[PDB]
RNA sequence: GAGCCAGCGAGUCUAACCUUGGCCGAGAGGUCUUGGUAAUCUUGUGAAACUCCGUCGUGCUGGGGAUAGAGCAUUGUAAUUAUUGCUCUUCAACGAGGAAUUCCUAGUAAGCGCAAGUCAUCAGCUUGCGUUGAUUACGUCCCUGCCCUUUGUACACACCG
RNA sequence: CGAUAACGAACGAGACCUUAACCUACUAAAUAGUGGUGCUAGCAUUUGCUGGUUAUCCACUUCUUAGAGGGACUAUCGGUU
């Protein structure tokens, strides 16, 4: 069963309409080069490690 | 006359005088040795300092330590303070400085508190409320 | 005379309250094969009170039955011989 | 090396001397005992009703050690614990004066304690030559 | 350590003072089941009887039980010091008295009715069921019935 | 002789130099003293609310007095005596002798 | 090893543990490995301690309870529920029989037991609320490595806290079967529970 | 049952306030002396939570102690619509609370007490003080308020125009 | 800060004052406190352990107290605008 981790390579800022929630650029650990952007709900940095629960997504904005 | 260095550990309101001369090796708090310190759990908190450094720098200095203040859980924290400090105070007026590093590099790696007080003071109460933040309650209706 | 809750009984047990010969073998029987022994599990195992079950854990450790770890007041903490 | 009443720990030696009461047998127990529940504030007499005098005897024993001198109304504040106002919140209230005030001449008796100059009651030199004896006998116990 | 074979005298029910005391409790919680009795008393009595008070109630013997009930109905010549009783010094009688199980409940209606009967302020608040110890009856006891 | 002054004053800086006059012409005379002995100053907080009427919102005030109390002993014949108590007394300050 | 005798006599058990290693009340912290790439940073073990109740600030920067032991993080969810609210030595009391009971219980170490149940108890994808307008909407997105150990310690706590209330049962062995039955993983243990129970929800919503 | 530790403070003279110690009493209290106009004496204000050992053993139960009945004291000219305190007995609702809604970002929330104010007596109140001490966040305009900009105006005691 | 038909200021914010945290640096103290030396008690016995004592007195200021002062200014380094 898939799932992948994630480095965080540059934390882009808060979206969502109360603001609880972040975009982020993350890296691929196997398969690097590939870059996409998604959402993280907590506190979150950067050089942290996502498991991202599938990888064939990505959110831009939260309206 | 004979060697010695007097020394104090703190916490919120307690404070543990420390005098630390040369003698045979007995660790006292109160009068009762260090093994008798009630609150069983922190006990083993106030043997780390010792612990932490090795018992062979106890064997050549008697310690009394005498503890006023604060509450219960506070006294045990200015106790080990007190000694910690106390033992690189001795190494520093009377051993090489070269002890003293090594003592003091120990300590502060493990907790830094050990030889640095606690800077968190109570902060006072304002009226409006029961505590320092909170407010009583606001009803509108 | 509403309430707005619900307000369900439960079955309570009735568990013993007084030591006979047969609650009496069953302990000697089985408290090995338990790894872990103290007051709560002889209650749900062998349906006696938390009396019974403080008296017969101080019974057993000293002429041999259970090894003990910790003898703190309120939760004792037993591992069996093996 | 001089073991003292300092070098032990508080529970078991107050119940190693308390036990030397028991078999002793001369304390003069009050004789309202058992009758008593010796604290304004408390709920229930003490449970561990055959003893206790000869508990608070070895309680009340260490503590002028320690100490210089006491009265019965430090005694009282010792013991005093928070009494449910029932509805109300609780509130400090001091223990029974008699027990504090008859253990302490029923210690005059053997000899332990003595009256003390600037008032209260201190250690006799009787009572600083048991006291250290028992300390000796209780901690050799787990060795 | 005293692990001890109980037999088959053993009672689940027993009946002091027209009430059915419950078993498999200690002796002493037990027998405040009875009205008139309550815990601190109950204490005195079983310590007063000399029974050993760590005794479940059904596993006691047929002469200690009958010994504690004498006890309690005649408290102060078993030398109880007589403040600890219920209703002493005593309105007619002047005598220290404690009732029991049913002396409580008829009693206290009795003393209740001389001040009905005198028309005493306390007594008029009892018969229209109002609070009588000096309590505000503005907000609380609402729904009382 | 064993006399001792007192002062009790609430403002600081002229209790100091009150203070500090009495222990340098001291100095002059070469009289023995214990120098001054600061006791804790003892603040007298009054705290009442704002508003005389019992409206608005409750604010509350804590007007405060801050009393500073030191004390020299002295030993010295008479005539010392009466000159050093005779002069140094300045408005505010409160000094009073007592002997042994 | 040699024992050193000095004029206080100090017992020989403890005076073992000054030079040997620097562990825990009893177990050590080597051989504590955290096995999940993600949860490691953020779960501060191989800096040993002997007892759970340090105190500690961390409540300063954003980060800082990343550094925190978390032992102790163990004990500081334990004080809640409101009359439990202080009472630290209560806390440090039952953690320590709740580590006695795992490893009698499983004979491996307690406070590997420990680490690998919060590793399992992290909700790995969560729902957050959007309007919609009138019918509030989800969405589902992803946690923090750090609000994922925050979740899992929460998650266990109020699993162990409701089981053993109303119940003959001490909150010490309470704790630890929940403990033992995460690190496993059951779906009978309350905290794994309510994770894939998140998880099914972020799922709906993909 | 045993251990056992604070800080803020108040206190009488031409008056009787804070009260140590001894004695009597189960208690609450009484009585004989003493210290204190106070870093000196009460006072280490030996506070409570807490800690260690024990009895309880999921039972509206040894949870809870409302509501009632008898006595003993204290303040006061006086206490009945019980002033307050103490003893014994009686031992109710309540099994975590709907729609709603409050306060809060570290020695903070929360728990736990103490002093002071009112006070002859009476604290479930307030003002402060210590003791024990978390979780979560380090954001946003979604809700609710307030401010600003642009804009329209036939309003200007100003939209209750 | 920057843009910039605006330059340069004032009140409010900030500064200020009080308080809490540091000071083995100064000035000092049975109304604060140690350590000794007398006088003693108990336990050991080696050369120690723990207390009691107000006229034993000599020195001390670490802890207690408040006067005067010092100290933090986000210092230093890294990153990003
Ligand atoms: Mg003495
Ligand atoms: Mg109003
Ligand atoms: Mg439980
Ligand atoms: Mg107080
Ligand atoms: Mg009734
Ligand atoms: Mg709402
Ligand atoms: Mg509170
Ligand atoms: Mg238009
Ligand atoms: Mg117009
Ligand atoms: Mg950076």
């Amino acid at each position: 069963t898939p799932v992948t981790l994630a480095k965080v390579i540059k934390v882009l800022g808060r979206t969502g309409s109360r603001g609880g929630v972040t975009q982020v650029r993350v890296e691929f650990l196997e398969d690097t080069s590939r870059t996409i952007v998604r959402n993280v709900k907590g506190p979150v940095r950067e050089n942290d490690i996502l498991v991202l629960m599938e990888s064939e997504r990505e959110a831009r904005r939260l309206r | 006359a004979v060697p010695s260095v007097q020394t104090f550990g703190k916490k919120k309101s307690a404070t543990a005088v420390a005098h630390v001369k040369a003698g045979k090796g007995l660790i006292k708090v109160n009068g009762s040795p260090i093994t008798l310190v009630e609150p069983e759990i922190l006990r083993f908190k106030v043997y780390e300092p010792l612990l932490l450094v090795g018992l062979d720098k106890f064997s050549n200095i008697d310690i009394r330590v005498r503890v006023t203040g604060g509450g219960h859980v506070s006294q045990v924290y200015a106790i080990r303070q007190a000694i910690a400090k106390g033992l690189v105070a001795y190494h520093q007026k009377y051993v090489d400085e070269q002890s003293k590093n090594e003592l003091k590099k120990a300590f502060t790696s493990y907790d830094r508190t050990l030889l640095i007080a606690d800077s968190r003071r109570p902060e006072p109460k304002k009226f409006g409320g029961k505590g320092a933040r909170s407010r009583f309650q606001k009803s509108y209706r | 005379k509403k309430k707005w809750s619900k307000k369900s009984m439960k079955d309570r047990a009735q568990h013993a309250v007084i030591l006979d010969q047969e609650k009496y073998d069953r302990i000697l029987k089985e408290v090995p094969t338990y790894r872990y022994v103290s007051v709560s599990v002889l209650v749900d195992r062998l349906k006696i009170g938390g009396s019974l079950a403080r008296i017969a854990l101080r019974h057993l450790e000293k002429e041999g039955i259970i090894k003990p770890i910790s003898k703190h007041s309120k939760q004792a903490i037993y591992t069996r011989a093996t | 090396p001089g073991v003292s009443v300092r070098d032990v720990a508080a529970q078991d030696f107050i119940n190693a001397y308390a036990s030397f009461l028991q078999r002793q047998g001369k304390l003069e127990v009050p004789g309202y005992v058992d009758i008593v529940k010796t604290s304004s504030g408390n709920e229930m007499p003490p449970q561990d009703a055959e003893g206790w005098f000869y508990k608070r005897a070895a309680s009340v024993a260490r503590h002028i050690y320690m100490r210089k001198q006491v009265g019965v109304g430090k005694l009282n504040k010792l013991y005093g614990g928070a009494k449910s106002r029932g509805v109300r919140p609780y509130k400090h209230i001091d223990a029974s004066g008699s027990i504090n005030r008859k253990v302490l001449q029923a210690l005059e008796k053997i000899g332990i304690v003595e009256i003390s100059p600037k008032g209260g009651r201190r250690i006799s030199e009787n009572g600083q030559r048991d006291l250290d004896r028992i300390a000796a006998q209780t901690l050799e116990e787990d060795e | 350590s005293l692990v001890v074979q109980e037999q088959g005298s053993f009672q689940h029910i027993l009946r002091l003072l027209n009430t059915n005391v419950d078993g498999n409790i200690k002796i002493v919680y037990a027998l405040t089941t009875i009205k008139g009795v309550g815990r601190r008393y109950s204490n005195l009595v079983c310590k007063k009887a000399d029974v050993d008070l760590h005794k479940r109630a059904g596993e006691l013997t047929q002469e200690e039980l009958e010994r504690i009930v004498q006890i309690m109905q005649n408290p102060t010549h078993y030398k109880i010091p007589a403040w600890f009783l219920n209703r002493q010094n005593d309105i007619t009688d002047g005598k220290d008295y404690h009732t029991l199980a049913n002396n409580v409940e008829s009693k206290l209606r009795d003393d209740l009715e001389r001040l009905k009967k005198i028309r005493a302020h306390r007594g008029i608040r009892h018969f229209w069921g109002l609070r009588v110890r000096g309590q505000h009856t503005k907000t609380t006891g609402r729904r009382r019935a | 002789i064993k006399i001792r002054i007192t002062l009790t004053s609430t403002k600081v800086k002229q209790l100091e130099n009150v203070s500090s006059n009495i222990v340098k012409n001291a100095e002059q005379h070469n009289l023995v003293k214990k120098g001054p002995v600061r006791l804790p100053t003892k603040v007298l907080k009054i705290s009442t609310r704002k508003t005389p009427n019992g409206e608005g919102s409750k604010t509350w005030e804590t007007y405060e007095m801050r009393i500073h109390k030191r004390y020299i002993d002295l030993e010295a014949p008479v005539q010392i005596v009466k000159r050093i108590t005779q002069i140094t007394i300045e408005p505010g300050v409160d000094v009073e002798v007592v002997v042994a | 090893f040699t024992p050193v005798v000095l004029a206080t006599p100090i017992p020989e058990e403890v005076q073992q543990a000054q030079t040997e290693i620097k562990l825990f009340n009893k177990w050590s912290f080597e051989e504590v490995e955290v096995k999940d790439a993600s949860l490691v940073d953020y779960v501060q073990v191989r800096q040993p301690i002997f007892v759970a109740h340090t105190a500690g600030r961390y409540a300063n920067k954003r980060f800082r309870k990343a550094q925190c032991p978390i032992i102790e993080r163990l004990t500081n969810s334990l004080m809640m529920n409101g009359r439990n609210n202080g009472k630290k030595l209560k806390a440090v009391r039952i953690i320590k029989h709740t580590l006695d009971i795992i490893n009698v219980l499983t004979d491996q170490n307690p406070i590997q037991v420990v680490v690998d149940a919060i590793t399992n108890t992290g909700p790995r994808e969560d729902t957050t609320r959007v309007g919609g307008g009138g019918a509030a909407r989800r969405q589902a997105v992803d946690v923090s490595p750090l609000r994922r150990v925050n979740q899992a310690i929460a998650l266990l706590t109020i699993g162990a806290r409701e089981a053993a209330f109303r119940n003959i049962k001490t909150i010490a062995e309470t704790l630890a079967e929940e403990l033992i039955n995460a690190a496993k993983g059951s779906s009978t243990s309350y905290a794994i529970k309510k994770k894939d129970e998140l998880e099914r929800v972020a799922k709906s919503n993909r």
